[PDB]
RNA sequence: ACCCCCCCCUCCGGCCCCGCCGCCCGCGCCCCAGCCCCGUGCCCCCUGCCCGAGGCGGCCCCCGCCCGGGAGGACCACCC
RNA sequence: GGCCCCGGGGGCGAAGGCGGCGCGCAGGCCCCGCCGGACCGGCCUCUGGUGCAGAUCUCGGCAGCAGUAGCGCUACUCCGC
RNA sequence: GUGGGCCCCUCCUGGUAAGCAGGACGGGCGAGGCGGGACGAUCCGGACGCCGGGCCAGGGUGCGCCGCCGGGGCCGGAA
RNA sequence: CGCCCGGCCGCUCAAAAGACCUGAACCCGGCCGGCGCCGGCCCGCCGGCCCCGUCUCGAAACACGGACCGAGGAGCCA
């Protein structure tokens, strides 16, 4: 699809991924919470989310979510490790980092995340056999995945 | 470039009237539409419910259909129009058909300025 | 209020507008004033200037007093332009002088639809 | 924009109410003190029972949402306004917000200039054979619990006020002296002509 | 007066004092009697309309977790 | 079916779409900006399978619920990437 | 189109009675906006195009909540 | 064509129209602003306002139908 982030004046590095098989909410929340890092920082972190060192903070889907004592202060109590979530945003970070660092040579030391999107694409479609008969859905939620690097917000 | 001297221009109602519940449900939509329910409050018009159209709000038989310039509106496509609806006139200004291209808006436009007749979308397209 | 600024004023009160239990007038306002008690003395402030401060741009509104209301002492008011709700409570203002506003201190509907069989000129 | 501060001594409970309410809703800042000197009008016991009926409403299946009964004499007062007001508006709450209720007289009013409604007061608005009560006395049979803190605090201020007195007698004598200024001599004979 | 209300006892928004260490705002004090009411039946009446010290009363701000044990425990939290 | 004064409007941008003024008591109409990329009408006379909020309406798409409810047959572990 | 009516005031019939059931002149709701009776299809006034000004019916005039003073008295339900 | 290890940049073309014309609604994600209808005032205050359609003497009813949105959907003819 096209993309959502419409600036002009400023030198930036993207990547997208378009349908990707991972959970919608879970990729969502993974990516707002690296939102404004420098991008040595985050790199860090979606390291320690996949050694249960920190958590991704869920503010939006969030019903059955559980409380942890690692989100102490975020503004919520509840977060996961959605670890194939972590698994999709690592990869289509580094494409941004390297699409920038090479078009105009900037360094990672000046490098934040300053824009991202996610948004719902069109999954598999299975069934499942239910009582008496019946037969019901059993469909996935993938999601298109959007990222943008660039110089410091202000 | 102007009319002559009128009445003052009143309307009695500034708002436009608005079907009934339009506001709850996307599938009604705001065009008028009059009340005919058994129990319907709005057509038994209890207090605080929206107003009902009636000949009572129609405008002064002078200035009605008149344009905030003053002018009443005349709509023409072709140069031969512009000279059939403008022999007689200095009540009607005229507007050009939205379909009129821009090639030949300048054939209207400068014949009608010589005529001496208002244009109300002279410069729609530069 | 660079223009009442030095002007000294017998003190007000803007309480609600003219009102039933069922409907309410916002065109017309109840004004209460200092020191009158009577229906009968309030021939004294009759017909003057007033004004009141809108907090919002710090101008004043002007409008005057026209009708008694009721037998202690309440005054009608018919302001340049019809009063917000966040105005009650306020202080109106009594000049004890005289102020030429020209027309800025008379009613919307009295300055343009007041039927003067008037006609508008085009230059 | 003053603060009118309203010694409740002597005062009849619903017709000072009514008063302040209307105050109120016109913009006026308002202080209570000495509530605990107001007076109802009945025999104490009748209007003990009166009190002691609306404690027993509340909520059946839970006290915490239910009508709260305060048992302080400022609590009392101030919840007797409430009910002349139309407080769950926000031109309601803002009236609410500028009024001040107190037990005895704080220090925070006790420089405050004082004034008095005597339309309200029982003297002139009762039958000398009505009964006639305290609210601080009907507050100490509901469960106030500050009867005699009150009154120690009382004592001591009034003894401290009267020491004060007798030192602003003497200033009068040379405040009021000031007949040698003529220049005001010049405004006491116009202001003469106009009274 | 087995009744009712308060104490004891359980929860407890808010607040106060003390540790480490700035802001702002306001300008006004007799008391007590009403069949002694002690000479009354007033004052105020300009919160800006030209007001803007000190004392006396107010207001704001001020304090980390993860991690591991437990007498604590669904998850959290709690006590160390 | 006709008219639209040298023979009605159109790639110098038709129909439709999205916003925004105006006119009419109203049903509705007209204009402008952006999109779109080939057809469309005002007035007179004629014709009809001619106007939707509902019918446990029909067909299609799809939300909250919700990252929720949920995933008999004793059992796997270490090393070889 | 309608041929299920109902209510009020006066006048009646059956029934211990009923917001029960059945009849009568006139009026109303039905199919009648607005104000008032806290609250109600029918009670008290008043029957309706869109506005500006004036006068005021019925009910009322401590505060909620628009509007009051003066004067003379007194201080649900049966045997 | 190039650069990194699918992405970026950009090429064909009037145009990506890129798996395809136009591309509405319901519903949703990112940035920016704010905290139901009618009326008065520039604007968050005050005043008024029960859920429609239906059968019915009588409906807000604890009477029935109706999550939402689009397109179709019922007095014509002999
Ligand atoms: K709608
Ligand atoms: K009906
Ligand atoms: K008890
Ligand atoms: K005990
Ligand atoms: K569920
Ligand atoms: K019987
Ligand atoms: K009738
Ligand atoms: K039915
Ligand atoms: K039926
Ligand atoms: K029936
Ligand atoms: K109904
Ligand atoms: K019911
Ligand atoms: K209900
Ligand atoms: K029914
Ligand atoms: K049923
Ligand atoms: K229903
Ligand atoms: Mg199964
Ligand atoms: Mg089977
Ligand atoms: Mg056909
Ligand atoms: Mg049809
Ligand atoms: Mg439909
Ligand atoms: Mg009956
Ligand atoms: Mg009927
Ligand atoms: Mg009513
Ligand atoms: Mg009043
Ligand atoms: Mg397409
Ligand atoms: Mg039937
Ligand atoms: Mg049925
Ligand atoms: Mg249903
Ligand atoms: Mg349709």
């Amino acid at each position: 699809v096209k993309y959502a982030f419409k600036s002009d004046n400023l030198l930036v590095g993207k990547s997208r991924r378009d349908g990707v098989k991972a959970s919608f909410k879970n990729t969502y929340s993974t990516c707002r919470a690296i939102k404004g890092m420098g991008v040595k920082r985050a790199f860090a972190y979606l390291d320690n989310v996949l050694n249960h060192k920190e958590i991704v903070p869920f503010f939006k889907f969030y019903k059955g979510v559980g409380r942890h004592s690692q989100a102490r202060g975020s503004g919520t109590d509840k977060g996961r490790w959605p670890e194939k979530s972590v698994v999709v945003v690592k990869d289509i970070l580094k494409q941004a980092v390297s699409n920038a660092k090479h078009a105009h040579k900037k360094e990672e030391d000046e490098l934040y995340v300053i824009s991202y999107c996610v948004n719902r694409a069109r999954g598999r479609r299975r069934r499942t056999f239910r009582a008496h008969g019946r037969i019901s859905k059993y469909e996935s939620q993938p999601c298109h995945v959007e990222l943008i690097v660039g110089p410091k917000p202000l | 470039i102007h009319p002559l001297p009128h009445k003052i221009i009143i309307k009695k109602r500034k708002n436009k009237f608005i079907r009934f519940q339009s506001e709850r449900f996307v599938r009604v939509k705001p065009s008028w539409r009059k009340p005919r329910g058994i129990d319907s409050p709005m057509r038994h018009q209890y207090r605080g419910q929206r107003p009902m159209v009636s000949i009572g709000y129609g405008s002064d038989k002078e200035t009605r259909f008149m344009l905030p310039c003053g002018f009443f509106k005349h709509r023409i496509s072709t140069v031969h129009e512009l000279k059939t609806l403008f022999m007689n006139n200095k009540t009607h200004a005229a507007q050009i058909a939205h379909g009129v291209s821009a090639r030949s808006r300048k054939q209207i436009l400068e014949e009608a300025k010589k005529m001496g007749v208002r244009v109300l979308n002279a410069d729609a397209k530069l | 209020m660079e223009e009442i600024k030095g002007k000294t004023f017998l003190p007000a009160i803007f309480v609600g507008y003219q009102r039933s239990r069922a409907k309410q007038r916002e065109n017309v306002a109840l004004v209460k004033v200092s020191g009158i008690y009577t229906r009968a003395e309030t021939d004294k402030v009759l017909g003057r200037l007033i004004a009141i401060i809108h907090s919002k741009s710090g101008k004043p509104i002007f409008g005057k007093i026209c009708r008694p209301h009721g037998n202690s002492g309440m005054v009608r008011a018919r302001f340049y332009t019809n009063l917000p709700g966040q105005l009650m409570g306020h202080k109106v203002r009594v000049f004890y002088d005289n102020i030429d506003v020209g027309d800025r201190a008379t009613p919307k509907y009295e300055r343009l639809y007041g039927n003067p069989n008037a006609t508008v000129t085009y230059e | 924009m003053s603060r009118i501060v309203i010694d409740c001594k002597g005062h009849i409970l619903g017709r000072l109410s009514a008063i302040v309410a209307k105050e109120l809703l016109h913009g006026h800042e308002v202080a209570l003190v000495r509530c605990e000197k107001a007076i109802i009008s009945g025999a104490f016991r009748d209007v003990k029972a009166h009190y002691l009926k609306k404690m027993h409403k509340r909520t059946n299946f839970n006290h915490l949402r239910g009508p709260f009964h305060f048992r302080a004499p400022a609590e009392i007062v101030r919840r007797t306004i409430r009910g002349m007001i139309p407080y769950k508006t926000v031109r309601g709450s803002d009236a609410m917000s500028r009024l001040r209720v107190y037990d005895g007289i704080p220090p925070c009013c006790a420089r405050y200039k004082r004034v008095v409604c005597p339309s309200a007061m029982a003297y002139l608005c009762l039958r000398p054979e009505r009964r006639r009560c305290e609210v601080g006395r009907v507050a100490h049979e509901i469960g106030w619990q500050h009867a005699a803190d009150v009154e120690r605090y009382e004592k001591r201020r009034l003894e401290e006020c009267d020491k004060w007195y007798q030192d602003k007698i003497q200033i009068d004598k040379k405040i009021a002296e000031a007949a040698e200024k003529d220049a005001e001599l010049q405004r006491i004979n116009a202001e003469l002509a106009k009274y």
